[PDB]
């Protein structure tokens, strides 16, 4: 997955 | 309020060096990666380069158009992220953005360079204010999913990009909650239930491939009456 930080 | 000021571009003869700068404020910048995305007439909008954290080493991957000549960087201590471009080329020519979170949210003004898998968007759609419309996005290597975690980003006039989903699904921050993000059949759509007629603006789809990404060619949404 790319960047999945909120 | 969130600002990406880039700074850095300008002329320079082909295989000439620049280097790029992009400060942050409002977020905490050190917490999430950072990319480059480029603008030119010619090739729309094109990822150039994206780094990770420090807990994942600084990790970097690049487009293949420019692998081994260019270099992104950051320096957290400064909020800061950079693109060193060498060795460049007139197809390098653009207007250079640095952009992340979630994935797409926060977009730089642009700073201009000049050197001197396909994602499918409809080119226009035409809708009226109190409408809802759907804007659809493609992937020429079969269905989009979750996997792909969908970004839809705008672009209003003067090159003014503002991200309104990602993650498919995903509100950006503060995003007005006409807007929503869905799967629909096999491609990602972006759906506004009741069109305003400030939302006339160019619409961008992202779709992520294990490790890059690839933009939509655009919609063009005229708002009529």
């Amino acid at each position: 997955a790319p960047d999945t930080r909120p | 309020q969130v600002q990406l000021q880039e700074s850095g571009g300008g002329l320079v003869q082909p295989g000439g060096s620049m280097k790029l700068s992009c400060v942050a404020s409002g977020f905490t910048f050190s917490n999430y990666w950072m990319n480059w995305v480029r603008q030119s007439p010619e090739k729309g909008l094109e990822w150039v380069a994206e780094i990770r954290l420090k807990s994942n080493n600084y990790a970097t991957h690049y487009a293949e158009s420019v692998k081994g000549r260019f270099t992104i960087s950051r320096d957290d201590s400064k909020s800061s992220v950079y693109l060193q471009m060498n060795n460049l080329r007139a197809e390098d020519t653009g207007i250079y953005y640095c952009t992340g979170v979630g994935q797409f949210a926060y977009w730089g003004q642009g700073t201009t360079v000049t050197v001197s898998i396909v994602v499918t968007q409809e080119s226009a759609l035409t809708t009226s204010p109190g409408e809802t419309v759907t804007l659809t996005c493609r992937s020429s290597t079969g269905a989009v999913t979750t996997s792909n975690y969908a970004n839809w980003v705008q672009e209003k006039p003067d090159h003014l990009f503002t991200g309104l989903i990602g993650g498919t699904n995903n509100r950006a921050p503060g995003v007005p909650a006409r807007f929503s993000g869905s799967l629909i059949g096999d491609k990602a759509a972006l759906t506004i239930t009741g069109a305003q007629t400030e939302d006339e603006a160019i619409y961008f789809c992202a779709l992520w491939y294990s490790n890059h990404w690839v933009f939509g060619g655009g919609t063009k949404l005229t708002v009529l009456g």
